């Protein structure tokens, strides 16, 4: 049944009379289901410190991970310049999926395209798929760059993307110089970081590897600026934001801000802003080049640093008071240009912020996951606030990235009950946050799976889930917001204390019980 | 106007190089075309895969069951609880439908074999899940092109364990859409489930039982379906794959009637049944009113007077609840125009719910169906109006600019590009996080996401009053 | 007790057994305390229509109020002038707690003098209160202007203001053309808004009245833009900002923004920016004046129609799209500055963010309070989300701005189930969510205890906060964001939109209770 | 340093006019010092107004009355809820204590007066709020102004409804600080509420006892100070304020001792209860390790052994628990300054817990504070540390300067001032939303808390790496 004037949407619904017998009947009838007190017992031994040991010794299964594959990240770097098609060379059925999670992300379109490789091309190579895919792709949807990477189908028959990119030229498929800047981009081989940098460092050859005799290091005056894999909006806008109050010519390299922010006037935007391929190919001619995110721009580096012959300082993700402080210090040494009265300003608002909040923040124990630059920079920033990173986790972390953060946590005195997890998952971190419970976990929407069984064990056990990270798809509009920066630094303090305060009041909001800490002033 | 279809097909497809404009001109009709091949090269293909098929709609909702997506980490990420087939369990003890089990690949894997993994992998599975009461393998694509043999090690590991250990070669590659690997899954379930009581005769059947195949629980579409067919005096054995426990496929064979809501992903094992087991079958549709009742009454008919009584008695119940919907929101939603495009049940099925809203369906499409779903779509649509099988982007965009719709419905890909051209945008697929859209009180919650999206403020503010 | 590595505060410690027994043997042996099935059946009756019905037949009792007096306004006034001192006439107490209500919202500094006339004042006039007032305050803090008000006690005892200004100048306490604006501002007419009005209106006269002969309207080519009570930085920042994008010549006259978020750099700050006196005496030349929140400006309106001979456009508060749209076409023909492809664009994304979101927000129930402008504001961007303002209270509204909001309701079908209520209070309003059940409340601080009270009475029966408003003591930094202008609105929305989802994760984060619509994606 | 702190006061004092700086002088001293009088015009007075002092310290935190801030809207919304006076109940049905019950007099009311008005109020609070024990009314400024007879429209209403209306004239503009509203509030309960029970027999009292006077429960503080004198033995009758009900209150004239924490705001009942009942007071001090084993031991030998005996077991218990506390901060605190600033109690009462985490303080002074508080500072104070009475914006700000101080701890006028300055900041009023600081688990929160901002991490970084 229903109301007609108050519907149910299936919560509620289910939870009716003739709904709750139902199911019960079918469990009963048809389900020759465990029997409840054997489920809590197993439930029971999940949490514990025994099961956790046995969770640890997995050699073979990866339960709930925190990465994605290689060509999810090619298809975002990609968006990133002008009126560019990404295209992933392989199946369809991965192009699907890519657009899907992007879409939900960030609740926009997400163009990228496919030349759908079936099985015929497994025994004799997606040749045939990479003339018509190209041409069909540039007739239908006008690109003025075309930027291929790959699936693992056609990695593993080992599909040679130059040849058949060359080999549609000629035949006369696409335009001589119409651009067409590949990677091979192989989803067994790290993660989506690693496609976002393996794309780059292909489109940058593709504009600079045969042309390098006439280009001269500064002499455009600007510093370039790879991002890396970004899903905020905020964190492009920001570093842009900043470098214009300095009065720093730049060139951000890779920029999908426009993209996947077109607004809702009536018409659809396929294409929108981006960088132009005339900035690609004249960055060799900058002053230097900063690699925002590192630790998965390392192909990247090699070739800014070995054709480019730039010079690229050695900064971390600027995020927290000291890494950002560290960025607009290299970026003023660079460009010769003085940090203005206002970056001085923000960063002292930001160290105002810190000064009222610290009480609520100090001895705050956080569980907490992502990708390798995100993380280190969120655990830069909890040690400068006096809290715990007491389990970080970064499933597709180097052994030297692990050293350069236990380097880092060694330092501070917040970093003493802190281990850093490489090559760990989302089911292995279930365990630390029931044996060695902290108080929040910092990260995306799969975390809200790890919340929910710790309010099972009980409400004492429940560790709320605070969504920073990629993807959330569980809460609206968040990708707008910033991470980097004394900006992103404001409103990840605002964020934690704020959830701080939010779960005191939940736990005191129980009257005559505990509503005599239910403080109007905190 | 029939001449102006006819001459917007042609005008769409001229910024098409010659091959493309050839297939895509069969593949466009207005209510005669073909269907189910491939897709051109290049044109933004709004389907998936053959793995998307298996894992993501047949296999993935056996809730008591843990699920292998047996490759690199990107599929089983990205299908990590993206559909909402529903589910009563505790996650991670007993029932694990919104987990990701994966054998993650990496080089050494690709080059030596993924077969000792997942040997391995399988043990894992069995200390740390002990409550699963069967695994599946679903292959990505390396998997079949590297040559391993995952029946060999589920024959191996499923004795030496005594465990249902499903081997699924529901491989990307293969197939031309998601519709290879619904088949792949229905063969998968025949030669490793559903022959397992085939001795035992210990199940107490009677008269009435039945099973609904092919309905995947989409916001509890099923719960909704069943709870009509249960008071109508009708026994549930088996629900297929939505909130479905490997022992209901186990006693589907028990069942006197299979119920396909879905013909197009579980025609196939309907067929074998009857075959193997003489159990009849029959479609039904639960969209709507209209439909739900002529279903009511056809199903009510294969059986005796009493269950036809029961069913009279049903609509009796029902009829002052849906009279009201249809009381309150068709005069909201009467002459709107909706274009649709789903994937291989839903372009044809949810048209009745439309017009007993006063609706009219003027452009429908699939992405994975077949032609005998497109024989099935002619009677229900009307004259004049666009069909579109495995639409691109381009296409679909132009259609919409050109027909004018009030309604779209789509999928999530589709959602964000209409909703900036000021068309209003219902997602048909995961009922944009509403449903259940089944049965009777389904239809209430269907009326009104309808004209909440339809008729909503948003859609009046789309141009700057100085852009006028 | 207390195990010295987990130290308990006041929650949880005494939850411990030995406190729990200690409280229960206070209360059973010296306080005579109701039974607790009485205090039950009393809670139980607080909540029905029939108290309801007899909590609005009150005529002398205000319960939880949510309003403040008029000087607590002409102090925010005045901080927003350059180098200015607040100074009230009257009792000292006053200022202590008009600092300290500033000091807990903004969480700064907030300086304010009082010259502290006691007893001996009642008798003989706080005339050389004002005397040694203005001159200690001169010199020891060292303003470049005083902008007195008064408490009740100088305005029961009839202090002419005026005189005691004019006397101190005479005998040589303060120099003769040393500013010192004033306002009568009395706690028992209006309240805090009505005396940011009151001493607008005073130091726009201080400026200007005996000087007008000398002025052209236009002149200058700027148009003044008046703020009101507002107390988020963002506000007055998004004003400046998008005037500054059309590049419109302006004049914020009362701009707090600087002195209410000075840097943490070792340096206190008693005086950063403001309005400066040249802004105000050549107030006059602006093209115009725009009220930014008219309900709360009547007196300054007379005086810039009236004296300065603007001709004050019909605006409403500029929230939401349609008044923000309305806002900036009337900044574009006063100016003759087109709207920039900038604004456009962000209007176009904030209607995009409204598409994308409307699905959570459709229907959605509201009970909420503030002051008048803030309110209808509120209101008219609630129907444009396609949401239902149930419960509308203005205790500090009048009868002519019911009569406009009630007019707004009637021409949306989200209005249908509205009620505005002025002169009406926050006991009042516990009783509406009690009897007719909205979904969230929004409103300050004071509204915890609404929350708190509703969960009281059962999970089902509890009505969230969401905190816009002033003040908000209990969370941290929120006084930064914005609820002005395209920004203000897409900040709102995505409160709204993500207070919703927070809420359904909520009720559907129990283990095979209601955990079957737990989705990964919303 | 004696001259340098001589010179410091008179260097501050010439930015002043004449009579501001020879008032001025007299209100700061190198430790004698005047205290208590008027604040001067224009100056940045940190302090408060009697009605602050009466429904802010005493009436407010009376759990089952209902407090009517009778005047304007202004003080019940300011003062509503910014103390935290803890208690156990069910707001809004039997407990009030954050609530703002206010007549919120408009010029009608002024011009006419609000007796009428206060009349109707009266009715109403009983018709929606019949729970409540009793019912104040708290004069803010008009009310006397305008010749309000208050008393008349108590007395006529109580016997109306035979209930306990306390008439409060505790107008701001009455004193000089928040220091006569508490008398006026002592006063008030004297005359309206203690004396009710004077003909009842019928409570049976014990030995042993006692009722804590002057404890305002600020974060729980009175609940720790009771958990110890009850593990002693003895018995707390009442809590005088702090999650007091007025039942309490009409009971402590059964106690054999008054146990006074805060004297200049109960000192003046206390006599009262010696004069008419002959109940002994004491003061204490349950403000770390030290003091509230002096204070344990004190109270102890006022009775026999047994609250001896029991007195050495408490001490015994907790010992273990503060030697932790002290071992795990007072490396952490050693030799750092403290400077200070509160209203009547404090100034003088936490040193000793700074102390016993190795702390020095060098300078401190109260708000609103008389003579007899500043002669029992004297002694805890070191040589050459300076005083100040009713310090102004200005010269707190010139103090800090020059000392330079580790910690500062004042109130919320104060805290953003000071960390701005780069100087680490406690509130020293609220306890900046933390506490209980009283008793032995007080003493592990205060030394937790004073670790945590002065050894904060962000007080390295108030400056930019390039200036
Ligand atoms: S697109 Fe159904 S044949 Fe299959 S996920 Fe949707 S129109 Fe599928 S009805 Fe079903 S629950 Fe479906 S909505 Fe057949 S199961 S491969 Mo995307
Ligand atoms: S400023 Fe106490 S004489 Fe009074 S509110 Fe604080 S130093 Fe008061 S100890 Fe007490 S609980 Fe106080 S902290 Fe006497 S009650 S008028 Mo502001
Ligand atoms: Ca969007
Ligand atoms: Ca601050």
């Amino acid at each position: 049944s229903q109301q007609v004037d108050k519907i149910k949407a299936s919560y509620p619904l289910f939870l009716d009379q003739d709904y709750k017998d139902m199911l019960a009947k079918k469990r009963d009838g048809f389900e020759e289901k465990y029997p409840q007190d054997k489920i809590d017992e197993v439930f029971q031994w999940t949490t514990t410190k025994e099961y956790q040991e046995l969770n640890f010794q997995r050699e073979a299964l990866t339960v709930n991970p925190a990465k994605a594959c290689q060509p999810l990240g090619a298809v975002l770097c990609a968006l990133g310049f002008e009126k560019t098609m990404p295209y992933v060379h392989g199946s369809q059925g991965c192009v699907a999926y890519f657009r899907s999670y992007f879409n939900r992300h960030f609740r926009e379109p997400v163009s990228c395209v496919s030349d759908s490789m079936t099985e015929d091309a497994a025994v004799f190579g997606g040749q045939q798929n990479m003339k018509d895919g190209l041409q069909n792709c540039k007739a239908t949807y006008k690109p003025d760059m075309i930027a291929v990477s790959t699936t693992c189908m056609a990695e593993v028959i080992g599909d040679d993307l130059n040849a058949f990119i060359n080999n549609s030229k000629k035949e006369g498929f696409i335009p001589d110089e119409f651009p067409v800047p590949f990677a091979h981009t192989p989803s067994f081989v790290g993660s989506h970081v690693t496609g976002w940098d393996n794309m780059f460092e292909g489109i940058a050859r593709y504009f600079t590897l045969k042309s390098m005799d006439d280009k001269v290091v500064g002499s455009n005056k600007k510093i370039n600026i790879v991002p890396g894999f970004e899903t905020y909006l905020g964190n492009f806008r920001v570093i842009k934001r900043m470098l214009s109050e300095m009065g720093v010519g730049y060139s951000l390299l890779s920029d999908p801000e426009e993209v996947l922010d077109t607004p809702a006037d009536g018409q659809f935007r396929m294409y929108a802003g981006g960088t132009t391929q005339e900035e690609m190919k004249d960055a060799p001619n900058a002053l230097n080049t900063v690699l925002l995110q590192p630790w998965h721009l390392e192909k990247t580096k090699k070739f800014v640093e070995g054709t480019w012959k730039h010079e690229v300082p050695k900064l971390n993700i600027p995020m927290g008071l000291d890494w950002t402080d560290e960025f607009l210090m290299k970026v003023s040494e660079i460009s010769g240009q003085p940090i203005p009265a206002s970056l001085t300003k923000e960063r002292g608002r930001l160290v105002d912020m810190m000064t009222d909040s610290h009480t609520w923040l100090h001895g705050k124990r956080f569980a907490l996951w992502g990708d390798p630059d995100f993380v280190m920079g969120l655990v830069k920033f909890l040690l400068e606030l006096g809290c715990e990173p007491v389990h970080i986790l970064c499933h597709n972390g180097n052994k030297r990235w692990k050293k350069a953060v236990d380097a880092i946590l060694a330092a501070s005195p917040y970093g003493k009950n802190a281990t850093v997890y490489i090559g760990k998952d989302l089911w292995h971190l279930r365990s630390l946050v029931f044996t060695d419970k902290p108080d929040f976990m910092i990260g995306n929407s799969y975390g809200k799976f790890i919340q929910r069984d710790t309010l099972h064990k009980g409400k004492e056990f429940e560790v709320p889930l605070i969504r920073i990270g990629f993807p959330i798809f569980d809460r609206h509009h968040l990708h707008r917001s910033t991470t980097l920066g004394y900006e992103g630094a404001m409103q990840i303090l605002t964020t934690l204390v704020n959830s701080i305060l939010e779960r005191l009041d939940e736990e005191t909001r129980g009257m005559q019980a505990t509503d005599y800490n239910h403080d109007l002033v905190r | 106007s029939r001449e102006e279809v006819e001459s917007l097909i042609q005008e769409v497809l001229e910024v098409y190089p010659e091959k493309a404009r050839k297939d895509r001109n069969k593949h466009l009709a207005v209510n005669c075309i073909i269907s189910n091949k491939k897709s051109q090269p290049g044109l933004m293909t709004i389907r998936g895969c053959a793995y998307a098929g298996s894992k993501g709609v047949v296999w993935g909702p056996i809730k008591d069951m843990i699920h292998i997506s047996h490759g690199p980490v990107g599929c089983g990420q990205y299908s990590r609880a993206g559909r909402r087939n529903y589910y009563i369990g505790t996650t991670g003890v007993n029932a694990f439908v919104t987990m990701n089990f994966t054998s993650d690949f990496q080089e050494k894997d690709i080059v030596f074999g993924g077969d000792k993994k997942l040997a391995k992998l399988i043990d894992e599975v069995e200390t740390l899940f002990p409550l699963n009461k069967g695994i599946s393998v679903q292959s990505e694509c390396p998997i079949g092109l590297i040559g391993d043999d995952i029946e060999s090690v589920s024959k191996v590991k499923g004795a030496e364990l005594s465990k249902t250990i499903v081997p699924v070669r529901c491989e990307g590659f293969r197939g031309v859409s998601q519709s290879l690997g619904q088949h792949i899954a229905n063969d998968a379930v025949r030669d490793w489930v559903l022959g397992k009581r085939d001795e035992d005769t210990t199940f107490a059947s009677t008269p009435y039982d039945v099973a609904i195949i092919g309905d995947y629980n989409i916001g509890g579409d099923a719960w909704s379906s069943r709870i009509l067919l249960e008071e109508m005096g009708l026994r549930c054995v088996a629900q297929w794959s939505g909130d479905g426990s490997i022992s209901e496929i186990e006693l589907t064979p028990k069942v006197k009637l299979n119920l396909v809501h879905c013909y197009r992903s579980m025609n196939y094992i309907s067929r074998h049944m009857e075959e193997k087991y003489g159990i009849p079958w029959m479609e039904y549709n639960f969209f709507g009113p209209t439909k739900t009742i002529e279903s009511l009454r056809a199903i009510a008919a294969k059986f005796d007077e009493s269950i036809q009584k029961k069913c009279e008695e049903v609509i009796a119940k029902y009829k002052p609840e849906w009279e009201a919907v249809v009381a309150k929101y068709r005069p909201r939603l009467e002459g709107k125009r909706v274009m649709l495009y789903i994937g291989g049940l839903r372009p044809r099925h949810v048209i009745g719910a439309y017009e007993d809203l006063g609706m009219e369906v003027v452009g429908t499409g699939y992405e994975f169906a077949h032609n005998d779903d497109y024989d099935r779509t002619m009677k229900e649509m009307g004259d004049s109006t666009l069909l579109y099988d495995d639409v691109t982007g381009y296409e679909f965009e132009e259609f919409v600019k050109r027909i004018k719709p009030d309604l779209i419905g789509s999928g999530i890909k589709e959602k964000f590009i209409f909703q900036k051209m000021g068309i209003p945008f219902r997602e048909m697929h995961s009922w944009d996080y509403s449903g259940p859209y089944h049965g009777f009180d389904g239809f209430a919650i269907f009326a009104r996401d309808m004209d909440m999206t339809l008729n909503n403020p948003c859609w009046k503010k789309l141009q700057a009053p100085w852009e006028a």
